């Protein structure tokens, strides 16, 4: 299992 | 058993690696570990970052607030999760900030040795050692940058982790998928280990196009 | 059958001492903060700023260049080892294909270093002080004097804690 947690949108 | 020591001296002093400790140090890892990934493709402007000492090398940290926030609750997460094994990799995706096609992507497996946490005693390794395969590490991802496609357009970064599914993930963590870039090439890297934990590192790139 | 540098003279020199900057580096034969960025062919290099070792490896490449523009130097061969113990601790052989555009070199830059950067992931941590043996496989015909300039260029150093403590320079013809 794969999971994300995206920076800031610059 | 195993074969880097470190000093003896330094060793009768630190007295060795527990499971924790190792946690610590492959998370701080991957705070300088990505920190010089943005920087040296340059995913954000170099007058962004400063200097600062590090496992006997002068790397460069984000100077963003917003961003060194991010890092820490990535660390911080990080560090739990390894105290009990749950992530295998660590990938840090690069894409073009307008089209969204993935450019180049850093991925890290992580070994972790289940039975670290039913120790009679620390591991026999120094901080000087671990400081040094890690080094060792940090300048091949520094020299990398000859033969890596330059990065001629806008990127943007994304964090992605593997790990196994039964995993209670916190709401800032989404589902995803491995994000593969469609067309390839890789290089292999050099690891690190604690003797605990070891860290595997390596670097794909799009075939060059036109 | 090692690292391959095809191209002119002054080209497959320039390779080399590319790739040699590239191995000190990696492997941390010197310090890092003696490394610096070049712009060379649209690329990025690292190389050192270090007088002593530039001014040496340059005496050294400017010979070898006029030795490479007559297909004079089959290969190249650094072998690294312990100061100490005399003991061998790796070697880097570089073949020459002496073949008399920007894109097309880009493209043998790339590789060469690939090359190098490929195979550190495989060797073991370099953790002792060593000595440099650039080994330079001639055919069997020279203008070296007795070997040539201390009958093979070299320098001592412990310029500090500088792990390479010695470097020097071998002819050696074939057959």
């Amino acid at each position: 299992s794969w999971y994300s947690y995206p920076p800031p949108q610059r | 058993h195993h074969h880097h020591h470190g000093s003896a001296l330094q060793l009768s002093r630190e007295q060795g690696i527990t499971l924790r400790g190792s946690a610590e140090i492959v998370a701080e890892f991957f705070s300088f570990g990505i920190n010089s990934i943005l920087y040296q493709r340059g995913i954000y402007p170099s007058e962004t970052f400063t200097r600062v000492q590090k496992y006997g090398l002068t790397l460069l940290v984000t100077t963003d607030l917003e961003l060194i926030k991010y890092l820490n609750n990535v660390v911080e997460q990080l560090k739990d999760w390894l105290y009990k094994c749950s992530v295998q990799k660590l990938v840090v995706v690069i894409s073009n900030i307008e089209s969204g096609e993935v450019l180049e992507r850093w991925q890290f497996d992580i070994e972790c040795d289940k039975t670290a946490k039913d120790d009679s005693a620390p591991r026999e390794k120094s901080q000087k050692a671990i400081q040094d395969e890690i080094r060792s590490v940090i300048r091949q991802i520094t020299a990398t940058v000859t033969f890596l496609p330059l990065l001629e357009v806008s990127c943007s970064f994304d964090l992605l982790i593997y790990t196994d599914k039964d995993l209670v993930v916190p709401e800032k963590w989404e589902e995803s998928g491995p994000q593969f870039i469609t067309n390839s090439e890789e290089v292999r890297l050099r690891s690190f280990t604690t003797t605990i934990h070891k860290v595997n590192s390596m670097v794909a790139y799009k075939i060059p196009v036109n």
